[PDB]
RNA sequence: UUAAAGUUGCUGCAGUUAAAAAGCUCGUAGUUGGAUCUCUCUCGGCCGAAGCGUUUACUUUGAAAAAA
């Protein structure tokens, strides 16, 4: 059964960037994947997408552009203490110059160059390039 | 006419009070408005020039303002110039409940008192005469939002005119910025 | 995917978004209230007055004119059964089953099938016992079965 | 493929799909307005009905069940309502 | 590509396509860069200026690189519109 | 045609088309071809639409004139029903043809006596002639291709939706690319229609 | 004995044919679980007490953590 929503909404848009789709729908759609989804939408990642309300959860269509290499889900969500960042942020990203990891931190869904500045750990959430 | 919660009048809805009372004795909404009030009106501006004036109902009596609310804004928008009137109930928001809190909701907050679920059922009824009959949120690229309303096809050339002022009551009233369609079919 | 069999099968029922009642209904939330107290004084399950107010009275969604749906009007009126509606049909059919196995003992097929009901019935008495439909002593004993129902 | 348009499927593309698999679920069934010729009366019937609907003035059938749609009798006229 | 004194540290920089904006590769043979003239508005003859399309092989090689040089033509306004 | 007036399609070339059959298709479809389609009637022939097939032979003779070396389209047909209608088309255009067997290697193996290196190919058929096809991904061509519907659309880059059955239907969509190529290059222009009929690119049986 | 050993694998392996998926199904514990909800009262000099709110996990700060 569907345990993980954000995970089956990660890889719909993992394996139409490989298809070379111009868009994804992803049903159904929670509100943690509206802020991922808007996280890398504002580092450019995605452009825009619309949420289509049917009464019951929504589907989301993203219109994608050739920019996402990868787009991934961490499961469990591991808590992060932010001196252990730099750990994950080697095992999971390509290079210090590009690529986020999403965390879920108190302050909001957020990079992990936001959660450096606000002082802030999380849970972590995924990560695109 | 005009029961405020605290009492307190005001210039603008007397005027309003005093043009419902004349439907007492003009015209065939006898029965009706003997049993019916108002709680709030607020005229406001929208579209650069063009005025419309909000009419505030209380909730159980709103139904019954929904039999005789195209009749009553014919009766009324005749009355003075051209000024939209649309019908809004009046539904109290509670607040989110934080780990800090008084000793009030030893009883729970219903789920009809949210911010939510009351910022569309002011939508259902701020449009009344068609009904939404599907909904698109468009988030932008710098992270705005957008609501796509659609309406009905078959009730349109009644409301076709409205759908400037439905989006400025609509910034107003809840903050959220609107756009409406009619859409040909299904 | 159905639970107890290997079957991925689709079909159900698709509920329209206009939540409203429509134009031509004539019935207010009094009168099908009226309707339901008839129906359910005729004995007959929620499940089944449902349907015929569909069929016949044109009512498309008890929820949507009244406000409520119909278990919590016949439990408000006083009308309501203490087993629920599905405990009471797998009951009812896990007797007629065992009711069959004692004339033909050598049938595997349904010495199978019974534990099938069985273990659907214990799946349902856990969750009215946590949910406080059911008192927490109920336990399904296979030979009180035929005065349960 | 590859530069479809979801947000905006055709009307014949809609009425194609499953009931539960466009991008609204819509229902598939209707209410009737069964006219039946020997009577006078109007009766609201759902199209994808079960057991059997009777009049009350003439007790008579209107539509017996079937598979999926519940067939009319004979003479019985109906307008679909909406 | 660039240090912190702004110049460019790069071989070239590649092109990538119009369709799916996937990067040409250097050995990617199955590759395109086709040049579509443009027409003079009021007799209908060659103006000299054309619209450049690079199709990369992979979507070549699906078979969707008609559909990419007609949808990229018709943003373009050289295939007229339906 | 970008909404130009002077581009579209004149009563008399549907006439023509409709003499020839060109908007009769096959009895299939391939899924990336249902673009083109207009619909199915009975008895099972598809029925090419003809407003989106006089739009892709002049996208394609924009790809031709925007070649300046005119002998670089090489021009392409294998089965003998678009072998006269080849060297009839190259002949008043400039380009190379090969019609009738195309050796392998001809674009790739350098030491070969038939080694020539286009710029475009326009073939005929993508299910006859897909040994030009193969080669051409070798090599980096962009290729047109005269489609029917049931023709895949592997490696064509902008294939016409015509009926390439036929043998009239051949020559004549080889008699509008000619046509067109001539008229929007520098040559004898869209006032007088052109003197060259159509029945010489047609296909002569014994 | 540690690395080499991604040949013990949490990161991070394998299981058609190389070693390997239980004959099939039910099932308690375990493990995992779909959408959804935007700080105030009695006192002291407006600023401190006292209470919280349903309880936690998380995260950040603090103080306490023998020397070598």
């Amino acid at each position: 059964v569907r345990m993980n929503v954000l995970a089956d909404a990660l890889k719909s848009i993992n394996n139409a960037e490989k298809r070379g789709k111009r868009q994804v729908l992803i049903r159904p759609c929670s509100k943690v994947i509206v802020r991922f989804l808007t996280v890398m939408m504002k580092h450019g990642y995605i452009g825009e997408f619309e949420i289509i309300d049917d009464h019951r959860a929504g589907k989301i269509v993203v219109n994608l552009t050739g920019r996402l290499n990868k787009c991934g889900v961490i499961s469990p969500r591991f808590d992060v203490q932010l001196k252990d960042l730099e750990k994950w942020q080697n095992n999971l990203l390509p290079s210090r110059q590009f690529g986020f990891i999403v965390l879920t931190t108190s302050a909001g869904i957020m990079d992990h160059e936001e959660a450096r500045r606000k002082h802030t750990g999380g849970k972590i959430l995924g990560f695109f390039f | 006419i005009v029961k405020p919660n605290g009492e307190k009048p005001d210039e603008f809805e007397s005027g309003i009070s005093q043009a419902l009372l004349e439907l007492e004795m003009n015209s065939d909404l006898k029965a009706q408005l003997r049993e019916l009030n108002i709680t709030a009106a607020k005229e406001i501006e929208v579209g650069g020039g063009r005025k419309a004036i909000i009419i505030f109902v209380p909730v159980p009596q709103l139904k019954s303002f929904q039999k005789i609310q195209v009749r009553l804004v014919r009766e009324l928008e005749k009355k003075f110039s051209g000024k939209h009137v649309v019908f809004i109930a009046q539904r109290r928001i509670l607040p989110k409940p934080t780990r800090k809190s008084r000793t009030k909701n030893k009883q729970k907050r219903p789920r009809s008192r949210t911010l939510t679920a009351v910022h569309d059922a002011i939508l259902e009824d701020l449009v009344f005469p068609s009904e939404i009959v599907g909904k698109r949120i468009r988030v932008k690229l710098d992270g705005s939002r957008l609501i796509k309303v659609h309406l009905d096809k078959a009730q349109q050339n009644n409301v076709e005119h409205k759908v400037e002022t439905f989006s400025g009551v609509y910034k107003k009233l809840t903050g959220k910025d609107v756009n409406f369609e009619f859409p040909e079919f299904q | 995917g159905r639970m107890h069999a290997p079957g991925k099968g689709l079909s159900q029922s698709a509920l329209p978004y206009r939540r409203s009642v429509p134009t031509w209904l004539k019935l207010t939330s009094d009168d099908v209230k009226e309707q339901i107290y008839k129906l359910a004084k005729k004995g007959l399950t929620p499940s089944q007055i449902g349907v015929i107010l569909r069929d016949s009275h044109g009512v498309a969604q008890v929820r949507f004119v009244t406000g409520n749906k119909i278990l919590r009007i016949l439990k408000s009126k006083g009308l309501a059964p203490d087993l629920p509606e599905d405990l009471y049909h797998l009951i009812k059919k896990a007797v007629a089953v065992r009711k069959h196995l004692e004339r033909n003992r050598k049938d595997k097929d349904a010495k199978f099938r019974l534990i099938l009901i069985e273990s659907r019935i214990h799946r349902l008495a856990r969750y009215y016992k946590t949910k406080r439909v059911l008192p927490p002593n109920w336990k399904y004993e296979s030979s009180t079965a035929s005065a349960l129902v | 493929p590859l530069a479809k348009d979801l947000l905006h499927p055709s009307p014949e593309e809609e009425k194609r799909k499953h009931k539960k698999k466009r991008l609204v679920q819509s229902p598939n069934s209707y209410f009737m307005d069964v006219k039946c010729p020997g009577c006078y009366k109007i009766t609201t019937v759902f199209s994808h009905a079960q057991t059997v609907v009777l009049c009350v003035g003439c007790s008579t059938v209107l539509c017996q069940p079937t598979g999926g749609k519940a067939r009319l009798t004979e003479g019985c006229s109906f307008r679909r309502k909406q | 590509m660039q240090n912190d004194a702004g110049e460019f540290v790069d071989l070239y920089v590649p092109r990538k396509c119009s369709a799916s904006n996937r990067i040409i590769g250097a050995k990617d043979h199955a590759s395109i860069q086709m040049n579509v003239a443009e027409v003079d508005k009021v007799t209908g003859r060659f103006n000299g200026q054309f619209k450049t399309y690079a199709i990369c092989g992979a979507i070549r090689r699906m078979g969707e690189s008609d559909d990419s040089i007609l949808r990229l033509a018709k943003a373009d306004g050289i295939v007229s519109k339906n | 045609s970008g909404a130009l007036d002077v581009l579209q399609m004149k009563e008399e070339d549907v006439l023509k088309f409709l003499a020839a059959g060109t908007h009769l298709g096959g009895t299939n479809l391939d899924f990336q071809m249902e673009q083109y389609i207009y619909k199915r009637k009975s008895d099972g022939i598809y029925i090419i639409n003809l407003k989106r097939t006089w739009e892709k032979l002049l996208l394609a003779a924009r790809a031709i004139v925007a070649i300046e070396n005119p002998a670089d389209v090489s021009v392409i047909s294998s089965r003998n029903t678009g072998q006269r209608a080849v060297l009839k088309f190259a002949a008043a255009t400039g380009a190379t043809p090969i019609a009738g067997r195309f050796t392998p290697g001809t674009f790739t193996n350098q030491i070969q006596a038939a080694f020539r290196e286009p710029r475009l190919l326009v073939v005929t058929d993508p299910r006859a002639d897909h040994q030009p096809l193969t080669e051409a991904s070798y090599v980096n061509l962009p290729t047109i291709a005269l489609c029917n519907t049931d023709s895949p659309l592997r490696y064509v880059d902008i294939a016409i939706p015509c009926n390439n059955k036929g043998a009239h239907s051949v020559g004549l969509m080889w008699w509008m690319l000619a046509r067109e190529v001539l008229r929007m290059r520098g040559t004898i222009s869209r006032e007088h229609p052109w003197e060259v009929m159509p029945d010489l690119y047609f296909y002569r049986d014994p």
